[PDB]
């Protein structure tokens, strides 16, 4: 069976500013079959009551879903995606970094 | 609004 | 402008685990509008957006009537297709359907769409004539055999021609405050340090509706295709879209390297350089 990978892009809704109340966003994409664990975590901690949109596809069939929380960054604190997948032998973890 | 007609394959 | 609706449908077999969920969602252009998921509490077709929730409950009962038809119809296609490919029913597979329509800014069909995918293969594709088929293989082909004797094709084009038509126009000027608004993107370039040789520059749109859009660097107005990351575009949240492009920059090159965005709400393509 053919599957394909999840791109992943972990980043803010708008820049970000320490001590102003964002949105953590982590974008899957390109994903093939639809089953996918994302998690996203502060301080190598999973955040509870995080949100995603649901299942749809690009032309190519592909699949693609935004999982998505309210957080305020800090100058310390670290956060990052982690993603499931069939495709990968253990879970991917993709730090934030405010630059990209 | 959608498509009401329903094709098996 | 030019506009366009959407529905996919995605079904996916767990075999072991109950019957195969549904998850549909309609479109017009970038903004979702309406959801159902036969894996909610009281599957409904939901609103998503503010200028659908003035259709009325003989709306809502219809959408919703067809969504449980098609969960339906969906697991004895998923059945089917088990047979079509000779497979065993112990594993998990999806079907997945999309159609709409294109219209031109005068409101005229420019395009419809009828397709499904079998395992994220391409299965069967109503052509752009809305009359005749593209099977990908022998299984597609038994489908098409029965769709041709049917005339499944010809109900297909009544739709895309007239409905689809109509209610994307009905949508467009309900929603003409955000679907036909395009929102400009807010234009940046950064620079980031990688060694005493070299650094990123990175050219970001954000904020931007609709998503389509395209951002490219130059060196000395050459395109840097090949040496150019762009990532996808990618939801905000808000409605609105993200992009950036990088090239790596040998140091002191900066003000050789130019980046270029065209987009919809921009009357012009815009040229931006680092600025120290």
């Amino acid at each position: 069976m053919i599957q394909r990978t999840p791109k992943i892009q972990v980043y803010s809704r708008h820049p970000a500013e320490n001590g102003k109340s964002n949105f953590l966003n982590c974008y899957v994409s390109g994903f093939h079959p639809s089953d996918i664990e994302v998690d996203l975590l502060k301080n190598g901690e999973r955040i509870e009551k995080v949100e995603h949109s649901d299942l749809s596809f690009s032309k190519d069939w592909s699949f693609y879903l935004l999982y998505y929380t309210e957080f305020t960054p800090t100058e310390k604190d670290e956060y990052a995606c982690r993603v499931n997948h069939v495709t990968l032998s253990q879970p991917k973890i993709v730090k934030w970094d405010r630059d990209m | 609004r959608r498509l009401p007609i329903f094709s098996r394959l | 402008g030019s506009h366009s609706m959407r529905y996919f449908h995605t079904s996916v077999s767990r075999p072991g685990r109950g019957e195969p969920r549904f998850i549909t969602v309609g479109y017009v252009d970038d903004t979702l509008f309406v959801r159902f998921d036969s894996d909610a509490a009281s599957p409904r077709e939901e609103p998503r957006a503010p200028w659908i929730e003035q259709e009325g409950p003989e709306y809502w009962d219809r959408e919703t009537q067809i969504c449980k038809a098609k969960a339906q119809t969906d697991r004895e296609d998923l059945r089917t297709l088990l047979r079509y490919y000779n497979q065993s029913e112990a594993g998990s597979h999806t079907l997945q359907n999309m159609y709409g329509c294109d219209v031109g800014p005068d409101g005229r069909l420019l395009r419809g769409y009828h397709q499904d995918a079998y395992d994220g293969k391409d299965y069967i594709a109503l052509n752009e004539d809305l009359s005749s088929w593209t099977a990908a293989d022998t299984a597609a082909q038994i489908t098409q055999r029965k769709w041709e004797a049917a005339r499944v094709a010809e109900q297909l084009r009544a739709y895309l021609e007239g409905e689809c038509v109509e209610w994307l126009r009905r949508y467009l000027e309900n929603g003409k405050e955000t679907l036909q608004r395009a929102d400009p993107p807010k234009t940046h370039v950064t620079h980031h340090p990688i060694s005493d040789h070299e650094a990123t520059l990175r050219c970001w749109a954000l904020g931007f509706y609709p998503a389509e859009i395209t951002l490219t660097w130059q060196r000395d107005g050459e395109d840097q295709t090949q040496d150019t990351e762009l990532v996808e575009t990618r939801p905000a949240g808000d409605r609105t879209f993200q992009k950036w492009a990088a090239v790596v920059v040998p140091s002191g090159e900066e003000q050789r390297y130019t980046c270029h965005v065209q987009h919809e709400g921009l009357p012009k393509p815009l040229t931006l350089r680092w600025e120290p």
